[PDB]
């Protein structure tokens, strides 16, 4: 439980940096904009998972059924076993049934 | 192709008369067509046969 | 071996025909109210009551009935824009001779809604035609 | 010439319009150069902070994606033995040694993959919110209307000290029509300032107008969003997107 | 190019107000004034702007935003201007407020 | 207006530093720490459900499952190729005329049902189209051309009264989609098909005169009609001498999908122009 003796640098943070200015701008896109872009467009960031949601099982599967052959192999293999897995578990466990 | 005439088509250069079957998807539209959809007439004959075994 | 085609443009005013409205038509103006449906108007002025009711986007009385637990049955008064208190007032002071007592009543001031338990949807809409909000 | 700007679109019977100051930018002594009637509908609707959180937490979320993945037993390197038998050693027992349980093994439960949060708030809330906003902005006296936005000069310290004379507090957002109309001394000096800020009024939108001390709308500005907003009380549920072929609609 | 320095915002009616403002009715409206002169409704646009600017350079004082919903009458003009605005923090005012021997502030900012 | 306004004079600024969600809206989660809520967290003490395996949803612990003791039956059965149709009452009829949703001026066929969004039709679902009740019946004073895919007596009365025609008309799985959402089936921009004939079964219900059907002689329709009113006992109004007659008139081939165009056609909408074949099988084909 030994704890840390001198104090760190304090970390100083401008709230005021570009992105932090210009955070969440065009978020209106649609409605403002006469809607021809929806607000998906702004999302950048892994190929399946861009304007979608869903619980641990339906991104896996989702993942697989989009990037799935652009895998590598041990990747690919995890991710069958993790599926396999999560098919048993959601299905067949839980105080709920 | 057929959509993006759609959205444009004009400026999407896209060959108008394209936009129709060919002369094999005519025939063949055709020959299903009148396959498994007979004719007005020939349905008021099919049912006829039907009405009049059942009386 | 592409088919020959023909442009003209006169037959466009029936494609015309088949474009939704984006927004919705303001009721036409009749010679006699109510209608047939039982449509009537707010109004041409408005009450002097401390408060008022927006009609719906459908120019009908915003109140509605709606259940909790399914034996739980109650009555929402909606778009309220003024003392809602005041409304509470009139609206209890409208109720009680018809059950004998004051029904129960839940304001919410902020939300600009009214709450009332039972179900009284029918005789509502009428005593918000009464004062033509 | 006093400018006078009339409201574009019907008020309803029983509300009066609002009236906002028409302040302009070259002189710093040039306060109120006219009077706007401000809509009822956008900017006297009843004041919701209720939605105004609602939507200022789906600004920042819906755009998250967490990468952060942690292994499981499954994905950890090796140990696919049981490290010694089942019985006689008189140790507790184990499968792999990469038991979570132990200590360079998986983690049980942790974070998986990417993770993404998107939902989407549904329309006329997100509308009704940039209206809360702009009414909040209106009635706490911190929203300034300009015309013009025609800069004297492209010397940012005139910027500064002109919010200065008019005690406009720490930070501001400048809101104009479109982004490629906006005057070349505007983009200049604030382009090399920190607080100020510059944007297309396609991009205005909630978190920024609460993260900005004071808001300032150009008139043209003003006159198109009361209509983009104002059109949703109004509107049918969309058949189809609304970015097709409609009747009415553009 | 200049900076004028600000004003403090600091407000005390003058005694002359009635006056000021009436010949403000005057000439703003370049109207002889029907009998009531401070009932006159101030719904024309031209008109209010007109009135509110020499008012506001006049008494050197303007009128918040919000409140330009709430100004109809030339009544509620001169009840908004009857009223003084102190623009000194609660802290300078406790300075200025006869504090007891046995309290003393400091201000470490 | 909303003096709550008034009150944000008094008040600091609204910033992202304050904000509160409506109370009781996150209802907030628990976790299965501490004295309360740890040991054994609510999953009970060994047996089954401790270890989380306890069996199937469907399950009696062996007795012959309840869903599984009852025989089967023609319940479900075939319900996929049953038909549908969407009802429309009268009252809501009456109700969309009234609010000028749809006009009466104009013909009236179910895509303008659609667009006043007084109805909404599911094509995949086996929605075969829009069907007509009595419920406002005697509620009924409009003047309207009606096209439905059912109709039943009183109805059709109850327009007749006020001197409407009501044509049963049908459409298949495909034109009917075609129908309800045609916009974007034109932004498809495939050319308009040929309509279908109804199936054998459904061929009785639209040659008769008694349902007014689109497929029926136009020479039972004076008389059936007519018939109507002696039945339902009132005048019957001249249709033919009234000012509105030409559209009350206007008809539809068994083979067009709406009014004005005809199969074959494509529509350009960028352009805002139609285009018609000029090649002779093809209107053989779609003229057919
Ligand atoms: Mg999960
Ligand atoms: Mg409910
Ligand atoms: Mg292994
Ligand atoms: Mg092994
Ligand atoms: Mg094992
Ligand atoms: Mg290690
Ligand atoms: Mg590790
Ligand atoms: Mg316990
Ligand atoms: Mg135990
Ligand atoms: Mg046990
Ligand atoms: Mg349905």
């Amino acid at each position: 439980f030994h704890v840390r003796v001198t104090l760190p640098p304090r970390k100083v943070v401008d709230r005021w940096n570009e992105k932090r200015a210009m955070f969440g701008v065009y978020d209106n896109i649609g409605i403002l904009g006469n809607f021809e872009k929806h607000p998906k467009e702004l999302i950048k960031g892994p190929i399946w998972l861009r304007g979608w949601k869903g619980n641990e099982l339906q991104r896996c599967i989702r993942k697989k059924r989009m990037v799935g052959n652009r895998m590598f192999i041990d990747d690919l293999h995890n991710l069958n076993k993790r599926i396999s897995y999560l098919y048993k578990h959601f299905n067949r466990h839980g105080k709920y049934r | 192709a057929a959509k993006q005439f759609a959205r444009h088509g004009a400026a999407s250069g896209v060959a108008a008369g394209s936009l129709w079957p060919s002369q094999e998807q005519l025939r063949e539209l055709e020959a299903e067509e009148r396959e498994w959809y007979p004719s007005l007439a020939a349905m008021q004959e099919s049912l006829r046969v039907q009405q009049l075994a059942e009386e | 071996e592409y088919p020959s085609f023909v442009e003209s443009v006169d037959e466009y005013h029936f494609v015309e025909r088949l474009l939704p409205p984006a927004s919705i038509p303001r009721p036409p103006k009749h010679e006699h109210y109510p209608t047939p449906s039982g449509w009537q108007p707010p109004r041409d002025p408005a009450p002097s009551l401390p408060y008022f009711v927006r009609r719906s986007r459908m120019h009908n009385i915003p109140v509605y009935r709606d259940i909790t637990h399914g034996n739980r049955q109650m009555t929402v008064i909606r778009k309220v824009e003024g003392d809602i208190w005041a409304l509470q007032k009139d609206v209890e002071d409208f109720l009680s001779p018809l059950l004998g007592k004051t029904p129960v009543t839940q304001v919410n001031e902020v939300t600009g809604t009214l709450r009332v338990k039972g179900y009284f949807d029918q005789q509502l809409k009428a005593w918000l035609l009464e004062k033509g909000f | 010439p006093p400018v006078l700007r009339k409201c574009e679109l019907p008020v309803p019977a029983h509300r009066r319009p609002v009236q906002a100051w028409i302040e302009s930018l070259r002189g710093y002594e040039q306060e109120r150069v006219g009077l706007t009637e401000l809509h009822p509908d956008v900017f006297s609707t009843a004041p919701r902070l209720d939605i105004l959180h609602q939507v200022a937490i789906w600004q920042k979320n819906f755009k998250r994606i967490s990468y952060a993945k942690t292994k499981t037993r499954a994905e950890v390197r090796g140990g696919g033995r049981k490290p010694w038998v089942q019985k006689g050693s008189g140790r507790a027992r184990h499968g792999s040694i990469r038991s979570p349980i132990w200590r360079g093994g998986g983690v049980a439960h942790g974070p998986r993959g990417p993770t993404s949060y998107y939902y989407m708030l549904p329309m006329k809330v997100r509308v009704q919110g940039l209206k809360v906003a702009l009414t909040v902005k209106l009635a706490q006296d911190d929203l300034h209307i300009v015309d013009s936005l025609e800069l004297p000069t492209a010397d940012p310290q005139y910027l500064i000290e002109l919010a200065r004379y008019r005690r406009w507090g720490d930070s501001v957002l400048l809101v104009d029509l479109e982004h490629e109309d906006m005057p070349q001394n505007v983009v200049a000096a604030t382009s090399g300032l920190k607080t100020f800020n510059l944007v297309p009024a396609v991009g205005l939108n909630v978190h920024s107008m609460l993260k900005h001390q004071t808001l300032v709308l150009t008139l043209p500005t003003v006159a198109f969003l009361e209509e983009k907003l104002l059109w949703h009380n109004s509107r049918y549920t969309p058949l189809y997107p609304f970015r097709l072929p409609y009747c009415d609609f553009p | 190019l200049v900076c004028p320095p600000i004003q403090s915002r600091t407000y005390i009616p003058p005694e002359d107000l009635q006056s000021r403002l009436e010949s403000h009715v005057k000439e703003v409206f370049g109207s002889s004034v029907p009998s009531n002169w401070q009932d006159i409704s101030l719904e024309d646009v031209h008109l209010k702007f007109s009135f509110l600017a020499r008012l506001a350079n006049d008494l050197r004082h303007a009128v918040p935003n919000s409140r330009l919903h709430q100004m109809c009458r030339v009544r509620d003009v001169l009840d908004f201007y009857n009223v003084p605005v102190q623009d000194r923090s609660k802290f300078d005012e406790l300075i200025a407020s006869n504090l007891p021997h046995n309290l003393k502030i400091t201000w470490g900012y | 207006g909303p003096r709550a306004l008034d009150l944000l004079r008094a008040l600091p600024r609204v910033s992202l530093a304050n904000l509160k969600p409506n109370p009781g809206s996150r209802k907030p989660e628990r976790r299965p720490r501490g004295r309360r809520r740890g040991r054994k967290c609510g999953r009970g003490h060994k047996g089954e459900r401790q270890r989380g395996t306890r069996p199937r949803l469907g399950f009696e612990g062996g007795q012959t499952p309840f869903y599984l003791r009852i025989p089967k039956y023609g319940f479900n059965e075939g319900h996929s190729f049953r038909h549908q149709y969407q009802p429309l009452s009268l009252n809501r009829l009456q109700y969309l005329i009234d609010l000028g949703r749809v006009d009466p001026t104009q013909p009236i066929d179910l895509t303008q049902l659609v667009n006043g969004r007084g109805v909404t039709i599911q094509p995949s679902k086996r929605d075969y189209g829009v069907q007509l009740v009595e419920e406002g019946a005697d509620t009924f004073k409009a003047k309207v051309n009606i096209e439905v895919q059912m109709a039943s007596e009183l109805a059709i009365a109850a327009i007749e009264k006020n001197g409407g025609v009501v044509t049963t008309a049908f459409y298949d799985p495909r034109s009917l989609e075609i129908l309800c959402k045609p916009v974007p089936f034109f932004l498809r921009g495939q050319p308009i098909p040929k309509r279908m004939l109804p199936p054998e079964a459904l061929v009785p219900y639209y040659t008769d005169a008694k349902n007014r059907g689109y497929l029926a002689d136009p020479a039972r329709f004076p008389e059936a009609r007519l018939e109507l009113a002696r039945k339902y006992g009132y005048v019957l109004p001249d249709i033919t001498k009234d000012e509105l007659f030409k559209m009350l008139s206007t008809r539809k081939d068994p083979r067009q999908i709406f009014f004005g165009l005809a199969p074959g056609w494509v529509v350009n909408m960028a352009d805002k122009k139609i285009l018609k074949p000029t090649d002779e099988n093809l209107l053989k084909y779609y003229s057919s």
